[PDB]
């Protein structure tokens, strides 16, 4: 994440502050959400994962479990693939 | 080793430790490289892994989506080519011998 | 932005395979003088 540089009596001394994850859990995710009625209109998450979770899909990031509904702000339009998980009951905007 | 007299120390870890390290890295090589940042894990089946990895280097998704079998056979013969390749012609084998 | 003998199409960067252009493989960039003009067949 960040680093700092200080002097040393015969050299250079370095601080490095980085991310350390913990309390890892297991969840169920997909690879791409695409409408069954419109097979062309498929989207993919950006720097994250489309997540199935409980209190339908949502978005999660890539370093912390923060569930959040998907928007255009964290997805991109990608060409259809046969392995992408379909949806036909609750379409996100 | 004792005729003149000198010890040969065994390495710092037993062979099973190297086996565990290589097995763990081979089991994680399909899963670490899908998203930047090493906090998450993405242990995908290896087919979709190599599909996305080959897509990211300038290949359209259509040709990989229609030609899985030929590229799979190419991968198989490419990996099988080096089984009999261990001879003088291998640079790395020569460096091992050196 | 390949030209076709089969009127442009799309090809990637590491395999020769023309295919029709969409919004999924391009970006809207400000014009420059060296860009080609067309008014016959509008891309999607
Ligand atoms: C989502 O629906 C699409 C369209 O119905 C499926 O795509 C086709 O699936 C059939 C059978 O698996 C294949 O023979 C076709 O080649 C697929 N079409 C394309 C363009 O690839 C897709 O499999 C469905 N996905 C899920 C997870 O149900
Ligand atoms: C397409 O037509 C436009 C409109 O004339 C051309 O753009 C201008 O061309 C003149 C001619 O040298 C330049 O002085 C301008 O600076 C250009 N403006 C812009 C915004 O590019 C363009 O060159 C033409 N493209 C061709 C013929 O390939």
């Amino acid at each position: 994440i960040v680093s700092f540089v200080v002097n040393a009596p015969n050299g250079l001394y370095f601080m490095h502050v980085g991310y350390y994850p913990s309390n890892h859990i297991e969840v169920v995710s997909a690879y791409g959400l695409c409408d069954a009625a419109n097979p062309t209109n498929c989207i993919a998450p950006v720097n994250g994962y489309f997540i199935k979770t409980n209190n339908e899909w949502s978005y999660t990031g890539s370093s912390f479990y923060a569930p959040e509904p998907i928007t255009s702000l964290n997805t991109k339009y990608v060409a259809p693939q046969v392995t992408y998980q379909n949806i036909s009951t609750n379409l996100p905007p | 080793q004792y005729v003149a007299g000198y010890k040969v120390l065994p390495p710092l870890m037993d062979v099973n430790m190297e086996a565990a390290y290589t097995s763990s890295l081979l089991g994680s090589i399909a899963g670490v490289g899908w998203t930047a940042g090493l906090s998450s894990f993405a242990a995908i089946p290896f087919a979709q892994s190599i599909f996305y990895r080959l897509n990211g280097v300038g290949i359209t998704q259509q040709v990989l989506s229609e030609n899985q079998k030929l590229i799979a056979n190419k991968f198989n013969q490419a990996l099988g080519a080096m089984q009999t390749g261990f001879t003088t012609t291998n640079e790395a084998f020569q460096k091992v011998q050196d």
